[PDB]
């Protein structure tokens, strides 16, 4: 099983080490799912409204961005579906 | 400013009265037949040579190394003001036993040593000696001066139009204290004057007297809103303080004269009371005064970060469009705040009908985005039938009075209005009660308070205040109390912030008025400063002669009051702002509208990155509140506290530390290529925390500068804990992990704490729900250990990162934690600039852990 690199070519890492809540990537995409690079972005499905982007810090920190709550998973916050 | 409104000495007849009597031989004597040893104190009577006048004097050695001196009459027609709730206790005495004698000498030791107290009977004297080495004397001047309660314009008097019944006569009291060896003193504030207070020999003395002065100037010494009698003298050789407890107008007179300084205290009314604070060093001198008047209350976590206030927001979808703008514009901000137009036509504690209609709602919109409002109380009561405050303050007899008995009427934001007589506890219970949620209708866990205009501001009255001759609770003139009045305000407000929520959520209340203990109910600013580069200077030395006599919880309004700023004059404002304690933006009515998104992209970027880097240091900002808390220690510092002994940093006041491991000097000329900044301490180093390069101290390095400048340099052998994920608020970071800044020392070595906790309750002391971590660098390990085994906390910080400045390359990196094996960790090296940063530690905060460096 081979090694992930990064969107900007800064680097390559292993695969355990994307989404493991540190940030490798200049460009912070080993991150794509945690609140771990600064200039990470995380991708709201929504299904039933527009699919949206939210930056990486607004994952997990209790506010609902999402209108599927997906960006609210291990925060305390439970974030109804909203996208009627 | 109209400066005619505003007494000078000469027409304040007590301040002509006591200046005209000068240095020379004073009229006092001790009559030493009628001395006494008692249980607590040695009592003396003291006699005018001239009116036979009897006096006390009440003298104790205090417990930690400090001399209470206290002189009232003998007999007196009616009781002096005593200043009440100030003093957070009966202060713990020392024994004094006579250890010398003669004629007109009494030699007294506190204890076993090495303090003694030299009472000299004619002309009457005190001094204060370590051992053989004179500390302080009193009355060598000879300028104690007692008016004595005559039998019922030194009587009744008049200023501009306004008139002063005056029924008990002069009745003021004096004293001077001789500093030999200090050559510079702080402190009293509060003035828009320098830190390095001046001598008063051919001008005005230095006025405390809490008053609204609008539009006040520079570098006069004016009395402005807040009033604390602490003044600190520095040298080469040692600290002491003097805390003159009293609450009637009081003018401080400094003159030099082998190096010496004396003062001179002027009060209107009330006794002699008077701390003298031996030290040595300053942190002792911290010390001594807050185990008098108390230590800076903890503020909850929210009340650190960004402020973001005008006069006025328009209405709550105003307020919802400005927290949005926020959002929108990726910028930090905790707290929103509304001013007197949010109230229906300034009867506080409601709200205006049409412009904020739904206040539950519009908190609980705030809610969401985990942000927090201020909404402002202010102490006078519109005079209104249909006002329920008013009509219960006027039905429970809890205003202050005229001396005729009825409830006194002046003018404010409401037009004509009424004053609660806050030194009542009836009526302060009443002001607690009233910030009930059943209560303060529409208010929320998440609404906080700001008090302002509580001098008390009285716009017809005399210099914009109460009338000498009202009447508070048990009889006493505002002539007595006044400076007193605001703290009132302040506790009672905070104290129905704690009611409310049944005792658990801790207060956050913002004061304009204040006095000495104000420290104990949250933070204070220094009023309406303008929009100019000199009063973005004069914020530090404000701030910072705050900071030396407990009031930790300072700022002024980034941006200045009135006045618009030029944008670069608003990015300045914002990084010195970001490095002061208490960081709000605000503005005046009719100034443009100022929030950071409508500025340039440049200058919007160069203040998100000041905000940027205030939020990551709130870990730093949150510990040394608790140090402030706990130990009674200024959160922003002069330079010559951390270096006592180095006399060039005696009058510094464009650089600033925050504890000791931050020393700042923010950019305050506009177009300014570069700043000249002093990095003090023999064989100590500094990092540039922007570019990580190494500088030698003592030196004036010539830093360039670019607007997005803010120069901050780390001290060597301290450690500074940052939350590197910057969030929308406070509350969303405080479960994140913290990363760890190792500036090494020259000898290898560092150290730093870290305090933890739920960041809004008083669980910490109540269950010792926290966490105390002391991170140690030595060798080549950093360790990590508690610092207060008291403390355990369920948190999920964890450290995810470890930077070290003036490091060598490891060959490898290995980390212990109890509960694990052994791990190794990776790592990034920087040949050029000798930074090493440990990758993921992964450890949890709340568990002991070692690092080393192989
Ligand atoms: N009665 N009425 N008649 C009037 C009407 C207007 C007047 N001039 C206003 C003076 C401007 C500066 C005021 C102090 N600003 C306070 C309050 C506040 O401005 C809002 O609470 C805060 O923003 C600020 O922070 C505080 O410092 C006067 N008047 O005699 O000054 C009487
Ligand atoms: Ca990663
Ligand atoms: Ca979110």
């Amino acid at each position: 099983s081979k090694p992930f690199t990064c969107l900007d070519g800064t680097a390559t890492i292993p695969f355990d080490q994307v989404n493991d809540d540190y940030c490798d990537c200049k460009d912070g995409s080993d991150e794509p799912g945690t609140a771990a690079c600064p200039n990470g972005s995380f991708h709201c499905t929504n299904t039933g409204y527009k699919p949206l982007y939210i930056l990486s810090s607004r994952v997990n920190d209790g506010v609902c961005d999402c209108c599927d709550g997906t960006d609210e998973y291990n925060s305390g916050t439970v974030c109804e579906n909203t996208c009627r | 400013v109209d400066r005619s409104n505003f007494k000078t000495c000469d027409e304040s007849s007590f301040c002509k009265r006591q200046r005209s009597i000068r240095p020379g031989l004073s009229p006092y004597r001790a009559l030493l037949d009628t001395l006494q040893l008692g249980p607590d104190a040695l009592t003396v009577h003291l006699i005018h040579e001239v009116t036979k006048v009897l006096l006390v004097l009440e003298l104790q050695g205090l417990q930690k190394d400090m001399t209470r001196i206290r002189i009232d009459e003998l007999e007196p027609r009616r009781p002096r003001y005593r200043v009440p709730d100030v003093l957070v206790a009966d202060p713990p005495t020392a024994r004094l036993s006579v250890s010398g004698r003669d004629d007109n000498s009494v030699e007294l030791t506190v204890a076993e040593g090495p303090y003694k107290i030299i009472l000299t009977a004619q002309p009457f004297r005190l001094d204060l000696l370590e051992d053989r080495s004179l500390l302080l004397s009193v009355n060598a001047r000879g300028l104690m001066a007692f008016e004595h309660q005559r039998a019922p314009g030194a009587w009744e008097e008049t200023f501009k139009t306004h008139s002063d019944s005056k029924p008990y006569g002069p009745t003021s009291v004096g004293l001077d204290f001789s500093l030999p060896g200090m050559e510079h003193v702080y402190g009293i504030p509060e003035h828009a004057d320098s830190l390095r207070l001046k001598v008063t020999e051919g001008g005005e003395p230095y006025r405390l007297y809490n008053l609204d002065v609008f539009q006040y100037e520079l570098n006069n010494p004016m009395a402005l809103y807040g009033s604390v009698p602490v003044l600190l003298a520095h040298s080469f050789h040692r600290d002491l303080g003097i805390f003159w407890l009293n609450a009637a107008e009081t003018w401080v007179d400094i003159s030099s004269n082998t190096p010496q300084t004396d003062i001179r205290w002027m009060s209107e009314s009330g006794i002699i009371d008077v701390f003298l604070m031996l030290g040595p060093s300053v942190f002792d001198v911290f010390r001594q005064y807050a185990s008098l008047t108390g230590t800076q209350a903890l503020p909850p976590l929210f009340s650190l970060g960004y402020h973001q206030s005008r006069w006025n927001y328009r209405d709550e979808a105003d307020v919802l469009e400005v927290d949005q703008g926020f959002d929108d514009h990726n910028m930090p901000c905790d707290v929103i705040w509304l001013d007197i137009e949010h109230a229906d036509g300034k009867r506080y504690f409601t709200w205006d009908p049409t412009r904020f209609p739904q206040p539950l709602n519009m908190l609980e919109h705030l809610a969401s985005k985990r942000r927090k409002l201020v909404a402002i109380v202010d102490p006078h009561i519109k005079v209104d039938s249909g006002y329920r405050v008013h009509e219960e303050l006027r039905n429970h007899g809890l205003y202050v009075k005229t001396r005729d008995g009825s409830d006194y009427e002046g003018w404010c934001w409401p037009g004509s209005a009424s004053y609660p007589d806050f030194t009542n506890p009836r009526m302060r219970a009443w002001w607690s009660n009233m910030f009930s949620f059943d209560n303060y209708e529409g208010s929320a866990p998440n609404l906080y308070v700001w008090n302002d205009m509580n001098e008390p501001s009285v716009f017809n009255g005399p210099e914009v205040t109460m009338l000498k001759d009202a009447v508070h609770y048990g009889g006493w003139e505002h002539r007595d109390i006044h400076n007193i009045y605001g703290l009132y305000v302040h506790m009672a407000t905070a104290d129905g912030l704690i009611q409310r929520s049944g005792g658990i959520e801790r207060p956050f209340v913002l004061s304009r008025a204040f006095f000495s203990g104000s420290q104990r109910f949250g933070a204070v600013w220094t009023g309406d400063n303008t929009a100019e580069w000199d009063h973005l200077k004069i914020s530090i030395p404000m701030c910072l002669s705050l900071a030396l006599v407990g009031l930790s919880f300072c700022g002024a309004d980034v941006g200045g009051f009135f006045k618009n700023p030029e944008p670069e004059l608003l990015v300045r404002w914002y990084q010195m702002g970001a490095y002061q304690p208490f960081f709000r933006a605000h503005a005046h009515l009719d100034t443009g509208r100022r929030e950071p998104w409508l500025l340039a992209s440049q200058y919007q970027d160069a203040i998100r990155d000041a905000l940027f880097q205030r939020y990551s240091l709130l870990p730093f900002w949150y510990t040394l509140f608790y140090q402030a808390h706990k130990e009674g220690f200024p959160v922003m510092r002069p330079l010559w506290v951390q270096y006592p002994e180095d006399m060039s940093t005696f009058s510094i006041e464009d650089q600033f530390m925050l504890g000791d491991a931050l020393l700042i000097h923010p950019v305050s000329d506009a177009g300014a290529h570069g700043v000249q900044v002093y990095l003090p301490g023999q064989e100590e180093v500094w990092y540039d925390i922007q570019s990580y390069q190494k500088h030698h101290g003592p030196q004036t390095l010539y830093l360039p500068v670019t607007l997005s400048s803010i120069p901050v340099f780390q001290r060597g052998g301290t450690i500074v804990p940052r939350w590197m994920r910057v969030r929308r608020s406070s509350d969303c970071m405080k479960d994140d992990p913290i990363t760890l800044f190792v500036a090494l020392s020259p000898q290898g070595t560092a150290q730093g704490e870290l305090f933890l906790d739920d960041g809004h309750t008083f669980n910490y002391q109540t269950r010792h729900e926290f966490l105390l971590r002391r991170f140690s660098f030595s060798g080549s390990t950093l360790v990590s250990s508690s610092a207060d085994p008291k403390g355990h906390l369920e948190t999920p910080i964890w450290i995810e990162r470890v930077v070290i400045m003036g490091a060598g390359k490891p060959a490898a990196v290995v980390l212990q934690t109890k509960g694990s094996p052994e791990s190794r960790l990776s790592f990034q090296h920087d040949p050029e600039t000798s930074v090493l940063i440990l990758r993921k530690p992964g450890v949890s905060v709340a568990s002991d852990w070692s690092i080393h460096l192989r």
